[PDB]
């Protein structure tokens, strides 16, 4: 679970990433507002060291899985353009600092479709995935994504008079390894 | 689009 308060992409073998076509290293990419990182890092910084451990060459998950494990205080050494080719090498500290998300709930119903609620939080979270299945049923339940803008979404297909259960799961990456504590729902057609 | 970030 987060507590630095922005997200990366890039890494080598990753997704890549929105500010620099060619480069394979890991960039802020978002930064939560008045969280630990607000004043110290923007979009397009370019981590190259975090505690002293090199992120040149480093994966995009090991970059996740370093950065989660250090303590308390991180050191990060970032590259920033400033930038008509000029270039800053710029030395930060950050402090680090239920379920996601909270109160779901259906907002409207037909016979064979839910549209669903959640509370909006527009940081900390990758993606939201959506299942849903007959309550106690045994088959494998049906599933999808929305972005983490969504605070809604419309769940179709379904046998009327049937008992679902409905479940919304909050990933911090975007590879899903990591969600917060879930949130279900029981609901009948 | 699918996610390119991760939080940490």
């Amino acid at each position: 679970s987060p507590e630095l308060g922005f997200s990366i992409s890039g890494g080598v073998g990753g997704r890549g990433n929105p500010f620099r076509p060619d480069d394979d290293g890991i960039f802020v990419t978002r930064v939560q507002p008045e969280g630990p990182a607000s004043k110290l890092l923007q979009p397009g910084d370019k981590i190259i060291q975090a505690n002293g451990y090199s992120f040149i060459n480093i994966e995009h998950g090991q970059a996740v899985s370093l950065l989660k494990t250090f303590q308390n205080t991180v050191e990060l050494i970032i590259v920033r353009e400033v930038g008509n080719g000029a270039k800053q090498e710029i030395r930060v500290r950050v402090e680090k600092d239920s379920s996601v998300p909270t109160n779901l709930e259906v907002v409207a119903a037909t016979p064979t479709s839910l549209l669903i609620s959640w509370d909006a939080s527009y940081y900390g979270v990758s993606y939201y995935r959506i299942t849903y299945g007959e309550t106690g049923g045994n088959s494998p339940v049906q599933e999808f994504t929305v972005p983490y803008s969504s605070s809604t979404a419309t769940i179709s297909g379904l046998k009327p008079g049937v008992d679902y259960t409905i479940t919304v799961y909050a990933y911090s990456d975007y590879y899903g390894s990591h969600h917060y504590s879930p949130i279900s729902i029981n609901y009948r057609t | 689009p699918q996610p390119v970030d991760s939080w940490v």
